[PDB]
RNA sequence: AGGUA
């Protein structure tokens, strides 16, 4: 905070501070919405053919 | 051994450029080249410089004159 | 008492614990903590005979 | 082989970071561990900073010296010289741009100031504690403010992409890219020449100011942040093996491996897209770490891992104490020198010291190869150190050949003045300590009780000419801070010296008449006659006279055979009324310093060499011994000690019947205690004195005694009359803790062994001695060095400069009594102006010349009060001071050569004597002490009806004429006296010329009428205390330190009016009819009361004094010197005219000056806490005191003038040291005056800025330029300033030395955002390039230079 | 570190 303070490891803890902690199905939940974004890159990789073609050149 | 300068000094009133004279002649008088004018008793070129500059063979314009003379029987 | 800002427990607990870290939020445990272990912790805090 | 004029510090630029840098630095690896070869690319690398061994890859590739013009392409390795290794340096590319800790912390902070920005800001905006907005737009947003998280938040939702907003050093950066200075500049001036308002003509001013000097240094703001680190060459922070598993490593090499780290880490999260709370932990973890780096202290400390220390950074390895370390110290290591412990040297010639043979081989090998190879002994290097390690007798005869001419310098551990190193010709001895010359070691201050010296050897030809002209022993017979001899007799020879010349009343060989001094030895050494007898000896003095020849006079004289023997040894031309008496120390140093002056250097060496040989011997002949027996108790001891015992009980004994307060009884008891010491000391000195009783033939008589500890008492050699007082008396009145007189003393000695008690006591003193020891040496050190500081630089540059100017030079006289003469002030100065003689008006000095012997004389005959003469002060040198205004002394009696350093002799002088500093009928009747014309000086005094010559103000002196005319008493009248004697009346001593009440001091009317009360209000500034018994009251007036409130609106004053009412004014005074009663002025008379003249009107209370108000030793001298503040500074009237009062207490109380002619209002604020001197309505001038206290030099300066602030800190300073006894020509207290105000105040500028800070040489020269062409602008008008030593010497024209030796950090910093540009041309400069000294024998040099530069 | 001036 503002406090006359010179140490960055205070105003780290004031920054982690601000955010709560989660629980175990927090992370599950924050892990499904991330399934969702990498399932929709995923799809948006699909319509696009050149970067298959590679693929599976690699293939 | 020269125990004072003071004679020297009486010579040269600057005390200061005294050391500059009598060095420049002490330096000609180690590196070969010249010859001394004062008896030596087995003693280094200071003390030489200093009965040198005592007697008044040697001042600043005695150095200086000598050194064009050298220089122009060097260049003939 | 007329210069304290604080009437109450909870507040001097705040005030110690930001003097003694500068900023460091207020955590209730952690300044009642502060306090206990500064004076009255065994393993913290010992006179001894002399 | 280099050659340049000056440095230039300047900001680094990030383009010219990379010029300096080799390669990049991207690994923080160092080396392979078990391989030491270094790593790729790391901290050490042969591929950036080149290879590690000499002239080869390192990669096995190219081993030879064949490969070094080339470098190896076929690896990254280059192949060059290993020294390479220490000069090339590195760059680290900060992925983050990061601030500069110097620019940042420092007090005037750099980046705050140029931004005009707050510190706490600039803190708050690096270390991401809040935005700062860099460059707004159209928004309610000003283009700087800081903004916290959730006003910023707001700020983006409100405001979308027009708003520029970062956090910390990138933010910086952007705002300094964002300032452009040479547009501002240009917009200042257009606003200046249109503003009129005050506040904002000054902002405009100081901004431009700034600005342009700024742009002036050719930098650019941004880079104050840096981008690029530069990293040092791996040399200079060295890896180097160690044994086991410890290995000696830079805390530098593991702060660059930190910020390596770190700058990865961020180059790495950047390119991973970390969330923003990682990445601004990240950089602060960067300017943490270059914080650390820059300087690690100023951030919360770095400690490292398995070692608990805060690591060295740059700028603590810059910054050290005291001064450089590498450079100067700590500490220069010097080769060519050695180390051993000192004695006695009691058959050396003066100008030799005795040197040992293994010092003097280890010293001299070179020498020793040089002409072993010479003549041939040894065909190489190697053989001739097989031959000098094998010691063999023949490199003996090349050891005494080399040192026969060679001369070597002898220094003391600890340097005070410049006698600390001196030459001596070496003399071979078997052995292994240095034996020095006995008379030398005062000068070292070194006794022989384990103290070691060094031994330097003087290379090259030049230094060895330049130590035997300069260098020498007997080239330095003269202390440099006073004209009398250094080398003088100090114990031993003075204490045989003593017993030769001192007479008896009967021995062998009296009533003997003798020719020459050769029957007198033939006698003494035949034991037909004692050593001292009176005899009649046919003897031949010669007398210096005519024109300088010697004038044989051979008489008789009655004198002793010792005496006789003396003076075979005294050269010709010496009276012999000088040996024909008792010789103590103060005897012989006069003896030499005449024998100096009449004769010469070389009879003064011969004689004092003879002297001491002389010394040495006759003191061992007389077989002088201090027994238990030679402390002969004084009979009486036990009578005075029982009678001070019963007074001290009765005095006791009546404390308890609450007859006498505790504080009475204390003081009486000391008092007695310190009567019944003094009579047991008067006692002892009785009986030691007159010990001997013995007849002349039969008649006895009371003459000098032959006791032992009586001789070293009264030659002086060792042991003063209070030392002895100690042994054979009674040690007396000591202190406890807290510095409190005991009341108890100790009434034993050391030949009655004192009881335990008392010397439990006495270990408190002890104590006390030993820490103020210590102590004050510190202080002493640290003194000189900050004289040493500001007068380094000063150095006699021309052979005269042409000046009537100087000070005013008489006779000092504080208290009643004159305790230093003209002559001693005046010897060796130049005079200033051809002073008349006291009577006729006729010239007996000549324009200005030299002060000699026969000058002073001359004076002395014709003694004139005062002479002008010309001091550095008022020299019109530029860049230095002329030779006549400094003086002659050093160690000759002629006049200053030219080159020589005045500044660094002065600091020492004023500096070595400061281990030696370890610190009724006044004000109530004037008495002169010796019968005198009276005279009074800036006397305010009219005769009234009562014949009462009053005296009014506190500026008034009465001084004694003499018969010719000098002044001998002067003293101080207080406001308000009555006086007897008139301007002219003569006055027998001691007699009561003056008197004044010792409980107040009296105001005694000088008209008549009634009292009328004027800006009274009875309450308010008075207060009722009636005691009417004739007429009289009490009436306080409040003290000027607090009033009421009513009494702070009026000034309370007694108007004295007639009987019709008209004002009746004092005749022959400044002082107005209307008395302005200042603080506890009791009005006695009241209100309609006949006043004679003669009558008290308003008594101010006092206590006589009875209270110590002087300090003096080092805290003095340096507040002298720092010009510090008194803490209560008694202001002057700083200028003439009429004075009034203003608008009583806002606070504050307002005193107005309107002189008579010229500009009226010179309004002032005076404290209400003071005590006014200061009455409305008279006529005063400038200079004049106003409120009572102690001065500061400031105002002294300001007002009075250069030459009156000399006087003041010259009379001041001596005062502290004649008070101990040291002896200190003015002319080095003047030379470090003239260092201190070296710097000026512009008032109208020729370039300047009308308040610009100014060094004075270069306002004179250009007040000169000025002056003698048709341009007169504009201007240009100068104040000269007074500065404290440490700021004049911090505020030097080079950094350099401002840097060296004081706050390092921050002048390094201002003159890198000024862009200084030091051209030299001073000692410490030039010491630390490495090039001659711009001083002495390098004068001649540096002016060759000159020459050689600005013009061909 | 302790000791010396």
């Amino acid at each position: 905070e503002i406090g006359r303070t010179t140490d960055p490891v205070r105003m780290y803890m004031r920054e982690m501070g601000t955010v709560e902690l989660l629980t175990r199905e927090g992370e599950i939940d924050i892990a499904k919405r991330i399934e969702d974004g990498i399932n929709q890159v995923q799809c948006s990789v699909a319509e696009y053919p050149e970067a298959i073609t590679y693929l599976l050149e690699q293939y | 051994a020269r125990v004072t300068v003071q004679d020297a000094v009486e010579k040269i009133g600057n005390r200061f450029d005294l050391v500059l004279v009598a060095a420049r002649r002490a330096r000609q008088m180690q590196v070969g080249g010249k010859d001394p004018l004062v008896p030596e008793e087995n003693d280094k070129t200071t003390v030489i410089a200093l009965r040198e500059i005592e007697e008044g063979l040697i001042n600043n314009q005695i150095l200086d004159v000598r050194e064009r003379q050298e220089q122009q029987e060097q260049e003939a | 008492l007329r210069v304290d800002p604080t009437n109450d427990r909870l507040s001097a607990l705040v005030e110690i614990y930001r003097m003694m870290r500068p900023g460091e939020p207020p955590t209730r445990e952690a300044a009642e903590s502060l306090f206990e272990n500064l004076f009255f912790s065994e393993d913290r805090y010992d006179l001894s005979a002399v | 082989t280099e050659e340049f004029d000056a440095i230039k510090i300047a900001l680094a630029s990030p383009d010219m970071i990379r010029s300096w840098s080799f390669g990049e630095v991207k690994k923080p690896e160092t080396i392979n561990y078990r391989t030491f070869k270094p790593e790729r690319d790391g901290l050490f690398c042969a591929r950036i900073f080149g290879p590690v061994k000499d002239y080869e890859c390192l990669c096995g590739k190219y081993k030879r010296l064949k490969h070094r013009g080339v470098i190896c392409e076929k690896c990254g390795v280059e192949v060059t010289q290993t020294k390479v290794r220490r000069e090339r340096m590195g760059h680290i590319e900060l992925a983050s741009p990061t601030a500069h800790i110097w620019f940042l912390k420092s007090l005037p902070s750099r980046i705050g100031l140029l931004l005009d920005m707050p510190l706490r800001d600039i803190e708050r905006v690096l270390y991401f504690e809040s935005y700062v907005v860099i460059e707004g737009g159209m928004t309610n947003l000003e283009r700087q403010q800081i903004l916290t998280e959730e006003q910023y938040l707001d700020a983006l939702e409100e405001f979308g992409d027009e708003f520029d907003a970062k956090m910390g050093a990138e933010a910086i950066q952007a705002l300094l890219k964002s300032m452009d200075l040479e547009q501002e500049c240009e917009q200042l001036r257009e606003e200046l020449n249109e503003t009129n308002s005050e506040t904002k003509r000054k902002k405009l001013t100081k901004r431009i100011k700034l600005l342009e000097a700024f742009v002036q240094s050719g930098n650019k703001p941004e880079w104050m942040i840096l981008t690029v680190l530069p990293v040092l060459p791996p040399d200079l922070r060295p890896l180097v093996p160690l044994d086991g598993g410890r290995f000696a490593t830079s805390d530098l090499n593991d702060l660059y491996r930190r910020v390596i780290n770190r700058n990865n880490r961020l180059k790495r999260l950047l390119d991973l897209a970390a969330p923003d709370i990682i990445v601004r932990n990240e950089k602060r973890m960067l300017q943490e770490a270059v914080d650390a780096l820059l300087d690690n202290g100023r951030r919360g400390r770095a400690i490292t891992g398995s070692n608990k220390r805060p690591l060295k950074s740059l700028a603590d390895m810059i910054k050290g104490k005291q001064g450089r370390f590498r450079q100067n110290l700590l500490g220069k290591r010097v080769d060519y020198s050695g180390r051993s412990v000192i004695t006695v040297g009691p058959y050396l010639r003066l100008h030799q010291c005795g040197l040992p043979k293994k010092m003097a081989l280890e010293l001299f090998k070179p020498f020793i190869y040089g002409k072993l190879e010479l003549r041939g002994l040894a065909t190489t290097i190697k053989a001739a150190k097989k031959m000098v390690e094998r010691e063999e007798a023949v490199v003996w005869d090349i050891l005494d050949e080399v040192i026969r001419e060679h001369p070597v310098l002898l220094n003391r551990a600890p340097t005070l003045h410049r006698l600390g190193i001196q030459a001596f010709e070496p003399v071979l001895i078997e052995g292994k300590a240095i034996q020095l010359h006995p008379l030398v070691c005062a000068a070292y201050n070194a006794d022989f009780d384990g103290d070691q010296m060094a031994v330097h050897v003087p290379l090259t030809l030049e230094a060895q000419l330049e130590a035997r002209a300069l260098m020498m022993s007997t080239n330095n017979i003269l202390s440099p801070a006073n004209g009398e001899p250094i080398i003088v007799p100090s114990q031993d020879v003075v204490l045989g010296l003593y017993y030769m010349t001192r007479d008896c009343v009967n021995a062998k060989g009296e009533g003997m008449v003798l020719t020459g001094p050769k029957e007198a030895e033939r006698l003494y050494r035949s034991g037909l006659a004692s050593l001292h007898a009176r005899v009649k000896v046919r003897i031949t003095e010669y007398e210096k006279d005519a024109n300088g020849e010697l004038v044989a006079k051979t008489s008789l004289k009655d004198t002793t055979v010792g005496r006789a023997i003396l003076w075979m040894i005294v050269p010709k031309g010496l009276p012999y009324s000088i040996v024909n008496q008792a010789l103590g120390k103060k005897a012989i140093s006069k003896m030499l310093n005449t024998c100096y002056r009449i004769l010469g250097l070389k009879p003064t060496v011969i004689f004092a060499d003879q002297i001491m040989y002389t010394g040495f011997a006759y003191a061992a002949r007389s077989g002088a011994s201090v027994g238990i027996d030679d402390m002969v108790i004084p009979e009486k001891k036990h009578e005075i000690i029982s009678e001070a015992e019963a007074e001290v009980a009765e005095i006791q004994e009546q404390f308890q019947s609450g007859l006498v307060t505790a504080g009475e009884r204390y003081n009486k008891v000391i008092d007695i205690w310190a009567a019944a010491n003094d009579r047991v000391s008067k006692a002892m000195m009785d009986n030691l004195q007159t010990e001997t009783v013995i007849n002349r033939d039969g008649q006895e008589e009371k003459q000098v005694s032959f006791n032992s500890i009586y001789m070293m008492a009264d030659s002086g050699a060792r042991g003063s009359a209070a030392q002895i007082r100690q042994l054979a008396g009674m040690r007396g009145l000591m202190a406890k803790p807290d510095g409190s007189i005991i009341e108890t003393p100790i009434t034993a000695n050391f030949r009655e062994g004192l009881n335990v008690l008392q010397y439990f006591i006495s270990t408190h003193g002890a104590r006390k001695g030993l820490a103020d020891t210590a102590l004050k040496t510190a202080n002493s050190g640290y003194l000189t060095r900050r004289l040493v500081d500001v007068a380094q630089d000063l150095v006699v540059t021309e052979d005269d400069c042409g000046t009537h100017e100087g000070i005013m030079m008489t006779p000092v006289i504080e208290g009643g009594d004159v305790k230093e003469p003209l002559r001693d002030r005046v010897l060796g100065r130049v005079t200033a102006e051809d002073v008349l003689k006291p009577g006729t008006a006729d010239i007996l000095v000549p324009r200005n010349t030299l002060l000699h012997e026969q000058w002073c004389d001359l004076l002395e005959e014709n003694s004139v009060d005062a002479v002008k003469v010309r001091s550095v002060v008022s020299c019109d040198t530029d860049f230095g001071v002329c030779a006549h205004c400094y003086g002659r002394d050093l160690a000759r009696g002629h006049i200053i050569n030219k080159g020589e350093a005045i500044g660094v002799i002065a600091a020492q002088s004023i500096g070595e004597p400061g281990t030696q500093l370890t610190m009724a009928a006044a004000e109530s009747s004037i008495q002169v002490k010796n019968k005198g014309s009276i005279k009074l000086s800036n006397v305010k005094s009219v005769v009234n009806s009562s014949g009462k010559l009053v005296i009014t103000s506190r500026n008034t002196e009465l001084k004694l004429i003499d018969e010719f005319g000098r002044t001998k008493e002067s003293y101080k009248v207080p406001y308000g006296a009555v006086l007897a004697k008139g301007d002219g009346e003569q006055v027998a001593g001691g007699e009561t010329v003056a008197n004044w009440d010792p409980h107040t001091m009296p105001v005694i009317t000088e008209v008549s009428g009634f009292v009328r009360f004027t800006d009274m209000i009875d309450g308010q500034t008075i207060t009722r205390q009636t005691d009417e018994l004739t007429g009289l009251s009490s009436l306080v007036v409040l003290d000027s330190a607090e009033r009421t409130a009513g009494g702070k609106d009026l000034r309370p004053a007694l108007k004295i009016v007639d009987a019709q009412g008209n004002d009746v004014l004092i005749p022959g005074t400044d002082m107005p009819a209307q008395y302005f009663l200042p603080g506890k002025a009791i009005v006695q008379l009241e209100d309609g009361v006949q006043i004679s003249s003669g009558d008290t009107l308003a008594r101010i209370p006092q206590e006589s004094g009875g209270t110590k108000d002087i300090t003096g030793g080092l805290p003095r001298v340096a507040d002298l010197f720092e010009a510090r503040r008194p803490k209560e500074p008694a202001i002057l009237a700083e200028i003439s005219g009429i004075v009034s009062f203003g608008k009583e207490t806002k606070g504050k109380r307002r005193l107005v000056i309107t002189p008579v002619d010229g500009s009226d209002p010179y309004e002032e604020m005076i404290p209400k806490w003071r005590q006014l001197n200061v009455f409305e309505g008279e006529r005063v001038e400038r200079g004049d005191v106003i409120s009572d206290g102690p001065e500061a030099p400031h105002d002294i300066l300001r007002l009075r003038g250069v030459h009156a602030v000399t006087r003041y800190i010259v009379n001041e300073v001596q005062d502290v040291y004649r008070l101990q006894g040291v002896k200190i020509n003015d002319k080095h207290i003047e030379v470090i005056v003239r260092q201190m105000l070296r710097k000026a105040t512009i008032v109208n500028a020729g370039s300047s800025d009308f308040l610009e800070g100014e060094q004075v040489e270069y306002s004179r020269v250009k007040i000169a330029n000025r002056e003698l062409e048709a341009n007169g602008k504009v201007g240009a008008t100068y104040s000269r300033d007074l500065l404290g030593i440490t700021k004049a010497s911090l505020a030097t024209e080079s950094f350099i030395s401002a840097a060296s030796f004081q706050e390092t950090t921050r002048v390094l910093t201002e003159a890198a955002v000024a862009g200084k540009r030091d051209e030299l041309r001073g000692l410490k400069e030039n010491v630390i390039v490495g090039r001659l000294i711009p001083a002495g024998t390098g004068y001649a040099y540096h002016q060759d230079r000159m020459r050689r530069r600005a013009a061909g």
